């Protein structure tokens, strides 16, 4: 009996957490007795009917007593489709936590059931930290939420790429991904891992939670276990309870790799044998060449190392059915080096750019730079992923370029298929349709490559959108900054043959603007009389 | 100086059993991977049992799950192969190989090797 199976093992506080999420996410409180019932029925379950039935099955078959149409496996693919002195006063401290987890279940469908126990176990400290503590809760509270939100939209790009490509690239994805991480490690420990790690992330994208947490719990056991063969990072991580020691390795940062690593040339351009060996076992022997570039290559975005393998696959592909197949790969290397170069100087280039603007006006530019290359996107699209996409330069461009094409990897990615949602479900361009649909070794090099729209018919002058009001001056500075940040996309598709210095020009006049009128005693008639000069003044610069 | 031996072969018969071993030179037995791979009669390389550096974790071949045994010592440099259960189909070159050392990669029967013994005959013959 499975459910036995995960019983014995999961635990009960762990079990009954795993139950509040899944089904809390399915249904949108009353059925939380189910879900103590539920523990109930395990007990039974450890040759009782309605025992060692499907785990799905039994879920699928119950909560439905939502469409219900088939109550299979079959039919769940087609459901995819479908105040500090109170919060210490509740502190029966096991009810207070559950409402607190039910609520960040309810909230988000695809949060990876494992990560969410965590952070409950952290929110618990803190209070029984903060009542000794004669008040700061509130700051450890800020930090644990602020950092769940990204992982359900990292987590939704996982399996959408998942259904979208099959395992192999999954599998490719995650080679890369390990071998920056444990370079020290030979390939056969790597592939362990990956086989393990895929699994647990299929099934949590299949949603059947159930074992992945258990699978989970296994894998982090494995490592530490083995730690000689894996990362010489590993030993704080792995003396810490089990929530806490899985996530970290998740968190753990890449190990050194070995001193006076040969290089890959012999074994994959130098050889004789690689048409042979590649006949003999193509995907492992692809697989080992992604290791080895890899485990180099720590300063490199894995989608990057993707395309490198992909490359050299094609290479194989044509050279060795030539002639002198030797003689056709000897240049592969050179192939590589203007993939690497295009993202690194995209990198150099923006980074200087956003050294040189700051965050906000660094926005600005970019909110220029998009309008133009794609004008029908709504207005507050236009700014929230140009205020985004901003951010993402304050977050990489601090560190070294060692480590900025990860990062900017790591969260753009999130950018772009956030954005690609959107125009699934409101359609305006083929171009970025396009963008979205293609391979994701080339999502992001696709959106690179899009231009000015030169088609695109000025929007006729209002004069509404290109006035500010004395309330602008009780706003957030986030808020304050979208007002301005509006008018800006609103100018750009009313001048879109404008340069940017131009336009720039008239957005620091909207800024000098709403600076000085805020500062003067009656705002009302500054905002009036000088908002004269500022019409005045965007007509000598842009007309 | 990578040195890899197979022993323990020679003739047996359907139902019985044998024990296979393999002594390690060159680079440290402990910190590796280890393979066993056969050869049947008109047949190129099977790959049958894989085992992690510390013993941890052993993988099978469909083929032989159930009735083999891959398993370690890491004191003797030794690797052991304890085969239960035989049959005809079992008769095979036995090797066992390993990825230690920069030496050359060697692809055959779809996985890669980097040193393997000289290997050693097993015959099941009713």
């Amino acid at each position: 009996s499975e459910v036995a199976h995960r019983f014995k093992d999961l635990g009960e506080e762990n079990f009954k957490a795993l139950v509040l999420i899944a089904f809390a996410q399915y249904l949108q409180e009353d059925h939380v007795k189910l879900v103590n019932e539920v523990t109930e029925f395990a007990k039974t379950c450890v040759s009782a009917e309605n025992c060692d039935k499907s785990l799905h099955t039994l879920f699928g078959d119950k909560l439905c007593t939502d469409c219900c149409a088939k109550q299979e496996p079959e039919r769940n693919e087609c459901f995819l489709q479908h105040e500090v002195d109170v919060m210490c006063t509740a502190f029966n401290e096991e009810t207070f936590l559950k409402k607190y987890l039910y609520e960040i279940a309810r909230r988000h469908p695809y949060f990876y059931a494992p990560e969410l126990l965590f952070f409950a176990k952290r929110y618990k400290a803190a209070f029984t930290e903060c009542c000794q503590a004669a008040d700061c809760l509130l700051p450890k509270l800020d930090e644990l939420r602020d950092e769940g939100k990204a992982s359900s939209a990292k987590q939704r790009l996982k399996c959408a790429s998942l259904q979208k490509f099959g395992e192999r690239a999954f599998k490719a994805w995650a080679v890369a991904r390990l071998s920056q991480r444990f370079p020290k490690a030979e390939f056969a420990e790597v592939s362990k891992l990956v086989t393990d790690l895929t699994k647990v992330h299929t099934e949590c994208c299949h949603g059947d939670l159930l074992e992945c947490a258990d699978d989970r719990a296994d894998l982090a056991k494995y490592i530490c276990e083995n730690q000689d063969s894996i990362s010489s990072k590993l030993k704080e991580c792995c003396e810490k309870p089990l929530l806490e020691k899985s996530h970290c390795i998740a968190e753990v940062e890449n190990d050194e790799m070995p001193a006076d690593l040969p290089s890959l040339a012999a074994d994959f351009v130098e050889s004789k044998d690689v048409c042979k060996n590649y006949a003999e076992a193509k995907d492992v022997f692809l697989g080992m060449f992604l290791y080895e570039y890899a485990r180099r290559h720590p300063d490199y975005s894995v989608v990057l190392l993707l395309r490198l393998a992909k490359t050299y696959e094609t290479t194989l592909e044509k050279c060795c059915a030539a002639a002198d197949p030797h003689e056709c790969y000897a240049k592969v290397f050179d192939e590589f080096k203007p993939l690497v170069e295009e993202p690194q100087n995209l990198i150099k280039q923006n980074c200087e750019l956003f050294e040189q603007l700051g965050e906000y006006k660094f926005q600005n530019a970019l909110l220029v730079r998009y309008t133009k290359k794609v004008p029908q996107v709504s207005t507050p699209t236009l700014v929230e992923v140009s205020r985004n996409l901003g951010k993402v330069g304050s977050k990489c461009c601090k560190h070294p370029e060692a480590k900025r094409m990860p990062c900017a990897e790591d969260y753009l990615s999130v950018v772009l298929n956030q954005l690609c949602v959107l125009h699934e479900k409101t359609p305006v361009s083929d171009r970025v349709t396009k963008c979205c649909t293609e391979s994701l070794v080339n999502r992001r090099p696709c959106f690179s490559a899009l231009e000015v729209d030169e088609t695109y018919v000025p929007k006729e002058f209002n004069a509404e959108t290109f006035t500010f009001h004395a309330d602008i001056c009780t706003l957030s500075e986030k808020e304050r900054q979208i007002k301005k940040q509006t008018a800006l996309v609103e100018l750009v598709k009313h001048k879109p043959k404008a340069t940017k210095e131009q336009l720039k020009a008239v957005m620091d006049d909207f800024a000098a603007f709403v600076e000085k009128c805020c500062k003067a005693d009656d705002k009302e008639t500054c905002f009036a009389e000088e908002g004269k000069k500022l019409v005045a003044a965007s007509q000598a610069a842009l007309g | 100086e990578v040195q890899l031996q197979e022993s323990g072969g020679g003739l047996v018969q359907p139902g019985g059993s044998l024990r296979l071993s393999c002594a390690a030179s060159g680079f440290t037995f402990s910190r590796y991977w280890m393979f066993w791979v056969r050869q049947a009669p008109g047949k190129g390389l099977e790959w049958i049992s894989d085992i992690n550096s510390g013993g941890t974790y052993t993988r099978y071949a469909d083929s032989v799950k159930g009735r083999f045994t891959i398993s370690r010592d890491n004191a003797k440099n030794t690797l052991y192969l304890q085969m239960n259960s035989l049959r005809a189909e079992d008769t095979a070159v036995y090797y066992c190989a390993t990825n230690s050392g920069d030496g050359k990669r060697y692809c055959s029967g779809g996985y890669c090797y980097r040193s393997r013994g000289q290997g050693t005959l097993v015959t099941v013959s009713s």
